RNA sequence: AAUAAA
């Protein structure tokens, strides 16, 4: 009643 | 033969509640308290509603009663605090240094009281007389204490009740009447005790009688009695002043009394009928018991009561044209939890205080006689009772950390009871969730800067070079921008409402809006930049040599302002701070600077002007007050919370953290100064081994807070509920740098750099709740649950849990077969309940239980243990293989032989059912044979199986799914736990202590080596390891803690056949489960255990020289502090039956570090000693115990 | 936590006897006591006042007096101390009237 | 004549089994705090599964007053019972009867298990020792016997020339004192059967004597008018007090495990408590025995509690502090009452009377008519 | 086998 992915971030460095 | 004990999870679970004014006469807290604890609350209605914490202390003991009173020409209220063995206590809130003060202490423990009897079964009880001119307490069932009020206290003087002008024999309640011109008590008491077996010869038994108490002249006769009443009367409760009179609640009736008509009395079942003789009538549909409710008054005439079950009822006085009672109403209005207390806070708020599961906060309105409906607000976490534990490995780790030398571990524990019956899996450091990880070495500090709420630059600073990087779908290099890449930054910033982004070098101050400059200024100060600071509109810039120049920002560009600043002492760092909580009185800004000459000060920003002023910062006061060397390289002040209305002031100095919490205090002296005082907090983070230590953040996976780099950093949390929590972070190794990050693939997670030169991206795992002083994650399970076990091979749980159900046939064992009985009653009986168990299986993955795993018992066959064992296996390479054991017995009376089980039990690995990845394990029964007796313990021995049926203890061996007996003993009356090291066993029984046991394989003969010949009522037993010496760790029903030897050449063991004890404790905690790790010291290993009252708690060996040097220490932290409540800690862990005390206790020691330099070297010198050899061997302690 | 690599002074202890006293009156049953390492190595010059259990050969039937916990006997018991199902004596009523009345008879029904 | 050699049929037996309370009281612990907790139990015959044993209601000694018969055990050649014991862990009963035989039953289902001849005189007391590894029979012979668990004899002596009326032994049980018809009490040695002090100044017969729980202090009572009651120093042999309790011949002379209070029992109807801390004046006199009183026994778990008998055959409950008693039953036996014993757990009490008969007692069961 | 069926 009432009780209370991987591996997706690409780095292009020059 | 020497222990330290600490304390690493504070207990939970409350039992006292009430409403008064703690702080000041214009609002009243919540207060509540369970054991040692004391919690002040405030209700925050503008947030929906929320509890909010205002304060909490401890105490060397444990709390019997409570009560509040309000004294003559005071602007507070003083709480009536009683502790075990007639303690009484009044304290009060001190304004000025935010803590607790103490009025009075009395003691009544003179043996003379006690009249010859030593075991003690009555708790002292407190009540206070509704017009504040007095108060009670009963002490040992026959003494009462009077307390009158006018200094504030008049001398006190006892009564004895056993010679009053009648003789009260067993006092069920008290309490003080309403109206009347004196103090007026009502006394429930049964001269002539019985019990329900007894019934047919002894019915009417209990009695009441009413006495007036003159103060001055301390007399106090009898003015109102009554005789004849039901045996099963449990409690009274007082009306209020308009009607007047009592309530008096029994199991099967509930009753009305007054002074001057005939009582009315009606009846709630049919169990009335045989039982009582008093005139009662029948309350037409309504059927229910009242043995264990809590009641309060919400009106004058209304009253809420929670029935056991959780049910809520409301029962209204019914009364005729002159306030005389003459019938009663029941409304049955909702369902709840199982409550210890409640009170009334607001018109339409309950509060209901809970010990085995979450207190709640109600909300109540009348819908359009009167009928209610409730509504829940808030809640409490609770991990309740804590029956069993088990340990284990979580799920998922990521695999840059899975080359750890250091054990991944996880905890689940089986907590609440009845319908508030789950499970708990508890951590206690963060694990991050690593999503990408890079590779660039050379760098040094890094920012993240805002171009709705998504970071759109990296700024990196190399040795003479600076890096710039856009953060979007892809991350990428700029070669060209208005930024600067010759040289390294200082602090790069938002500026204005995040539209701007400021560029801080050494040789100048850049303002940019995008990838394009804006303007430029040069700063050329006589030294280099080596500190910014940045508010709303201002930022304030620091040279080497102590100047001080401010910018703000005019409508945008810079302007040039300096502050008129005196140079008496150089400046050696500084901070800004902007309040929106209003705290700072004398949206506003404000400066804080310390200098060399060890002052504090703070200015207001639009015009330089001192407000305050601290002499001697660096030592390290516990408060800090106005006043108008170690060194300090770091300060900031930020505002946690909700809606940033709790400051918090973070001090580095030397190799030492300080924290400071701000209250108000308006002293009436001096003109134009800041009413705020601050406060030191205590915590155990070591620093021990300009880029900035404490780097705030706003909304990682929706928390706010501070996060502390350098060797050990840690998490810094508040949340709306006002309670800060400090979570290590261990894992990988000492962090350089951290910034938050919210980007498309890292939605609101954050940045960190490894000390090897990686870059890890992360986010925090999202099956836990950082709100508590542990991460935990609660299963509910709507049943009882008594025993978990963890299967190693399968990366399973199999836990053994309970349902109750009417009960319908009553067995007999008269006949040649077992034969039964229907029982057959009215409508209006209540039947008895009966339990059916369950054992179900549990994945880690996600935690739910796999369908079509379950294995159902028989009709009254309760289960007394499980457990994992090791038996012996020819298709292994160690030769030994996991199994889950149980042992069972059927309950059918006092009548009827008893006779149990034996289930022995393998989780195997299926094909999946299509569209279920969960079905791939399940059960695989060996053997379910029954036994020629009661199975009551279980165990392994070198890879056979122990089991104790009956009054002996056999040995098993399997093999084909056959069970084959090769040796047994004779034993004691009733054996309950047993464990074995080797090929020893231990064995516990109920009444009769511990005994060794010792087994030898190639003649197949089971000895007994020795045992403990003193009674004993044992709880739970474990062993403890140091480096060859092997000892017993007991638990007890007096809340005690022993370790036991066997010394064969010592002259009181008489030649081996008696355990020696060797150590001695007293906590205020019964303990039911044990286990052990090693030391993350060579071959000592630790012994935690989990509390009844919520709690988590250890032991760990320590060098005889060590101890003996800390004894010293905590001698003169006894004799030479002030602690709450008056207690004395060396009293408090006194062993209750000679003692032996050879355990240190942890928490009075942690005393040391909350002191300040001065006095901790004074401290020292008394004991001719150094501070630096105290904190090492204190530190060594905390490093040596970090698991989890 | 594994304690294979550690070698207790409780295993020394009891390996090496060390404490042993002898009995205090002649003719105490060693019932429940350990097996005595030395004799079986022709050491133990103690004589039958030795607190641990001397053991001979030559035992075939498990005695049914040290079952219930009532043997005299001791040491000189010509029967077998141990527990073993498949060498309990035969059942006299099973053998002598050709039934039994006990429906958990622990005798061997021949 | 019996030998275990005739074909008997299968026999189904009553029994009252304690492993169902224990296990309840076990799980009702967990997640209550004390007896403010417990749920009640209602006084009907479907409450069956809420029983605990004694030590689950510390606040309600009430409990533990046993007045449901269970069983009546008598030998097949029957004579006066004037010793009953239990086993230190409550396995079987031993009783001692006035032809010097042991007889011994099953403390789960009271049948017979075993019988030997012990002594050639009536046998007049037996005790157990502290660390549960001996136990000490005397006759009327004056012999002491020493036994072990298994019902085997190592030791034998003799120790008075007259007849021996009780036994009881030092708080670390390497001493034990004796009391005789001489008129004497004597310490012994237990290990080497060696006397060491003799007791003289009752001018009667002793009938009773008893060792401190802690203190090491005698207490004896004996025939003598003049020195009914009488403590010593068994270190030195010297007289400490005299008390002049009782009018008539002193029976029995207990002392309760709290070390405060002492117990008596005499031929004037009448038991009495004293404070031995201050003998100036008495505690309580308890009235209600129509006839001698014989027997006592405090209980192993209430503190207060205690059960009486009578040499009408009688048996009473008491609780210190209430004036009246709190239960009891007319005609339990038939003839006088010698002794009475306490199971372990304190949930059944056993009764040897002078009508060759031992007979067993229980609490009684919710919603019991009790007619 | 010393009372396994008392
Ligand atoms: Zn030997
Ligand atoms: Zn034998
Ligand atoms: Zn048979």
């Amino acid at each position: 009643d009432l009780s209370d992915i991987k591996n997706s971030i690409k780095l292009r460095l020059n | 033969m020497y222990a330290v004990y600490k304390q690493a999870h504070p207990p939970t679970g409350l039992e006292f509640s009430m409403y008064c004014n703690f702080f000041n006469n214009s609002e009243r807290n919540l207060v509540v308290a369970g054991t040692s604890q004391l919690y002040v609350y405030r209700l925050n209605r503008d947030a929906r509603e929320k509890l909010e914490l205002a304060a909490s202390f401890s105490f060397f003991g444990n709390v019997m009663s409570m009560a509040s009173v309000q004294l003559a020409g005071a602007k507070r209220d003083a709480l009536l605090l009683s502790f075990k063995d007639a303690k009484l206590s009044v304290v009060e809130y001190d304004p000025g240094t935010h803590d607790l003060k103490t009025l009075s202490l009395h003691y009544f423990e003179e043996p003379e009281l006690r009249d010859g009897f030593v075991q003690n079964v009555h708790t002292p009880r407190v009540r206070v007389d509704p017009d504040g001119r007095c108060a009670a307490m009963l002490v040992y069932g026959t003494r009462l204490v009077v307390l009158p009020f006018r200094s504030s206290f008049l001398p006190s003087y006892i009564i004895d009740v056993r010679a009053l002008d009648e003789k009260l024999l067993n006092i069920i309640d008290l309490q003080f009447l309403h109206g009347y011109y004196e103090p007026t008590l009502l006394i429930l008491f049964e001269p002539n005790q019985t019990w329900p077996g007894r019934v047919a010869v002894r019915q009417d038994t209990c009695s009441i009688v009413a006495i007036s108490l003159n103060i001055t002249q301390k007399v106090h006769p009898v003015i109102w009695s009554l005789t004849s009443l039901p045996f099963d009367c449990t409690q009274a409760l007082a009306v209020p002043k308009p009607i007047g009179g009592v309530v008096v609640f029994a199991v099967n009736s509930l009753l009305y009394l007054n002074q001057s008509v005939p009582p009315y009395g009606v009846a709630l079942n049919s169990l009335t009928t045989g039982t009582t003789a008093f005139p009662l009538r029948t309350q037409e549909g309504v059927r229910i018991t009242l043995d264990c409710a809590q009641a309060t008054f919400i009106s004058y005439d209304k009253m809420v009561i929670s029935l056991k079950g959780g049910e809520i009822y409301v029962l209204t006085l019914i009364t005729d044209g002159m306030r005389s009672v003459r019938a009663f109403h029941f409304d049955k209005a909702a369902a709840s939890v199982l409550t210890t207390s409640m009170v009334t806070m607001e018109p339409g708020y309950l509060f209901l205080g809970s010990r085995l599961g979450n207190s709640l906060l109600l909300k109540y309105t009348e819908k359009l006689l009167a009928t209610y409906s409730f509504e829940v607000c808030d809640s409490i976490l609770n991990i309740g009772p804590c029956a069993n534990a088990a340990v284990g490995e979580p799920a998922f780790l990521s695999e840059e950390f899975q080359n750890s030398p250091e054990p991944d571990l996880e905890i689940v524990v089986c907590s609440g009871h009845g319908k508030n019956g789950a499970l708990s899996v508890l951590q206690k450091s963060i694990r991050p969730q690593v999503v990408t990880t890079f590779e660039l070495p050379g760098c040094y500090d890094m920012w993240t800067v805002i171009a709705g709420r998504r970071h759109g630059f990296l700024i990196l600073s190399r040795e003479d070079s600076t890096m710039i990087l856009q953060t979007g779908q892809e991350i990428m290099e700029l070669d060209t921008s208005g930024f600067a890449t010759q040289g390294p930054t200082v602090f790069a910033g938002n500026i204005g409402d995040n539209r701007y982004i400021v560029q801080v070098s050494p040789l100048g101050i850049r303002l940019l809006e995008g990838v394009n400059q804006l303007h430029f200024i040069p700063v050329d100060l006589g030294a280099p930049i080596v500190q910014c600071a940045v508010a709303d509109p201002y930022v304030v810039i620091m040279s080497a040599e102590g100047h001080v120049t401010m910018f703000l920002l005019k409508s945008h560009r810079l302007a040039l302002h300096k502050p008129p600043l005196h140079h008496q002492s150089k400046v050696i760092t500084l901070c800004l701070y902007r309040d929106l909580s209003g705290m700072f009185t004398t949206p506003t800004h404000w400066c804080l600077l310390v200098r060399e000459n060890g002052t504090m000060e703070i200015y207001q920003l639009p015009d330089w002007r001192l407000v305050f002023l601290v002499k001697n910062f660096p030592v390290g006061q516990r408060v800090l007050v106005d006043s108008s060397l170690p060194l300090v390289k770091e300060v900031l002040l930020v505002a946690l919370g909700s809606r940033q209305s709790r400051p918090y002031l973070l001090v580095h100095v030397d190799q030492e953290l300080l924290i400071y919490e701000a209250f108000p205090h308006d002293s009436q002296l001096g003109q134009g100064n800041l009413k705020v005082r601050f406060k030191k907090v205590p915590h155990n983070i070591n620093f021990r081994e300009r880029v900035a230590r404490f780097r705030y953040f706003e909304d990682i996976y929706g928390y706010s807070g501070v996060f502390i780099c350098g060797p050990s950093p840690h998490w810094l949390l508040v949340t709306g509920r006002g309670a800060l929590r400090l979570h290590p972070m261990a894992i990988d190794g000492p962090v350089d740098s951290f910034a938050p990050f919210h980007n498309v693939n890292c939605p609101r997670g954050f940045l960190y750099f490894n000390r090897q030169g990686e870059l890890r991206i992360s986010v925090l795992p999202a099956y836990l709740s950082y709100d508590a002083p542990w991460p935990v994650r609660k299963i509910p399970l709507r049943c009882t649950a008594h025993y978990v076990a963890y299967h190693v091979e399968s990366k399973v749980y199999a836990v053994a849990t309970s349902t109750n159900t009417p009960c319908a046939r009553i067995p007999r064992m008269t006949g040649e077969e077992k034969e039964f009985e229907t029982i057959e009653r009215d409508e209006r009986y209540i039947h008895p309940q009966q339990e059916a168990f369950s054992i179900q299986l549990i994945s880690p993955v996600s935690w739910e239980a796999i369908p079509n795993a379950r294995i159902e018992l028989q009709e009254w066959e309760h289960v007394t243990c499980m457990k994992t064992v090791s038996l012996r296996s020819e298709e292994t390479v160690s030769g030994l293989k996991g199994y889950v054991a149980a042992g069972t017995c059927l309950m059918q009376g006092e009548e009827v032989t008893c006779r149990g089980r034996i289930l022995i039990m393998d989780v195997i690995e299926v094909v999946p059912e299509p569209g279920q990845p969960l079905t791939k394990n399940k059960f695989k029964v060996l053997y379910e044979k029954e036994q020629k007796g009661p199975v009551t313990a279980l165990c392994h021995c070198n890879g056979h199986l122990v089991s104790a049926i009956g009054q002996k203890i056999f040995l098993w061996s399997l093999r084909a799914s056959e069970l084959t007996g090769m040796a047994f003993i004779d034993t004691q009356l009733y054996i309950h736990q047993m464990i074995s090291v080797k090929n020893f066993i231990l064995a516990a029984d109920v009444m009769k202590s511990i005994s060794l046991l010792r087994y030898q394989e190639e003649s197949k003969t089971l000895s007994l080596v020795s045992r403990d010949a003193k009674p004993l009522e044992v709880y739970s037993v474990d062993f403890m390891v140091d480096n060859a010496q092997l000892g017993f760790l007991v638990s007890d029903r007096d809340r005690n803690l022993m370790v036991y030897m066997y010394l064969p050449e010592a002259k009181e063991s008489f030649g081996g056949m008696r355990l020696l004890r060797r150590a001695d404790f007293h906590v205020g905690a019964h303990v039911n489960t044990f286990w052990r790790t090693p030391c993350r010291w060579e071959n000592k290993h630790i012994t935690w255990f989990a509390t009844l009252d919520g709690g988590i708690g250890l032991l760990l060996p320590m060098q005889e020289k060590t101890y003996r040097r800390l004894l010293m220490l905590q001698n003169a932290l006894t004799t030479m502090l002030p602690h709450h409540a008056g207690l004395n800690p060396r009293a408090f862990r006194m062993l209750h039956v000679n003692a032996v005390r050879n355990v240190l206790d942890g928490e009075l020691l942690n005393r040391y570090l909350y002191l300040s330099t001065m006095e901790r070297s004074e401290l020292a010198k008394k004991i001719g000693t150094t501070p630096d050899i105290i904190l090492d061997d204190l530190l060594e302690t905390d490093r040596v115990t970090a698991h989890f | 936590a594994s304690v294979d690599h550690i070698k207790f002074d409780l295993e020394i202890a009891v390996e090496q006897q060390l404490g042993a006293q002898p009995l205090p009156f002649p003719g105490m049953d060693k019932s429940g006591a350990a097996v005595c390492e030395f004799f079986l190595k022709a050491a133990c010059g103690k004589g039958g006042m030795c607190p641990f259990r001397h053991i001979s050969g030559e035992k075939t039937v498990v005695c049914k007096h040290w079952l219930r916990g009532l043997c005299k006997k001791g040491d000189q018991c010509e029967f077998l101390h141990e527990y073993d199902m498949t060498k309990m004596p035969e059942c006299y009523f099973y053998s002598k009237f050709g039934e039994c009345s006990n429906k958990e008879c622990p005798f061997l029904h021949i | 004549t019996f030998d275990g050699k005739r074909m008997r049929k299968a026999v189904n037996r009553k029994t009252i089994d304690y492993n169902p309370s224990v296990i309840k009281y076990l799980e009702n612990r967990i997640w209550q705090r004390d007896q403010r907790d417990m749920r009640a139990i209602q006084p009907d015959a479907g409450y069956y599964n809420d029983l605990v044993p004694p030590i689950g209601m510390l606040n309600n000694p009430m409990n533990a007053v046993t007045t449901k018969f269970v069983r009546t055990s008598t030998n097949k050649v029957k004579c006066p019972v004037f010793v009953v014991r239990w086993t230190p862990e409550g396995r079987r009963l031993v009783t001692g009867a006035s032809s010097g035989e042991f007889t011994l039953w099953n403390g789960l289902t009271f049948n017979f298990e075993t019988i030997l001849q012990a002594h050639d005189s009536p046998v007049r007391a037996m005790t157990w020792s502290h660390n549960d590894m001996w136990m000490l029979t005397a006759d009327h012979g004056g012999y002491v016997k020493y036994w072990q668990s298994n019902m085997n004899n190592v030791k034998m002596f003799q120790a008075h020339k007259e007849a021996i009326r009780e036994a009881s032994f030092s708080p670390t049980d390497n001493k034990f004192a004796t009391c005789s018809d001489d008129g004497t009490v004597r310490i012994w040695d237990f290990l080497r059967c060696h006397e060491e002090r003799i007791l003289r100044g009752h001018g009667a017969d002793v009938k009773c004597v008893d060792w401190h729980p802690t203190k090491g202090l005698v207490v004896s009572g004996s025939k003598d008018s003049q020195q009914p009651i009488k403590f010593w120093d068994p270190k030195t042999g010297q007289s400490l007090a005299t008390l002049h309790a009782h009018k008539n011949t002193v029976m029995e002379v207990k002392l309760n495990l709290n070390g405060n209070w002492l117990l008596t029992a005499s031929r004037d109807h009448l038991c009495k408590l004293f404070d031995i801390r201050n003998l100036k004046e008495e505690l309580q006199v308890f009235r209600g025995h129509k006839k001698e009183a014989t027997a006592v026994a405090w209980h192993p778990v209430h503190e207060g509690l205690f059960a009486s008998g009578g040499s009408d055959g009688s048996l009473l409950f008491w609780h210190v502090g209430v004036e009246k008693e709190v239960g009891g039953m007319e005609m339990a036996h038939e003839g006088m009452i010698w002794s009475l014993a306490w199971h372990p757990l304190g949930h059944i009490l056993c009764s040897g009377s002078n009508d060759h008969t031992s007979k067993f007692w229980t609490r009684n069961r919710p919603g019991d008519k009790m007619r």
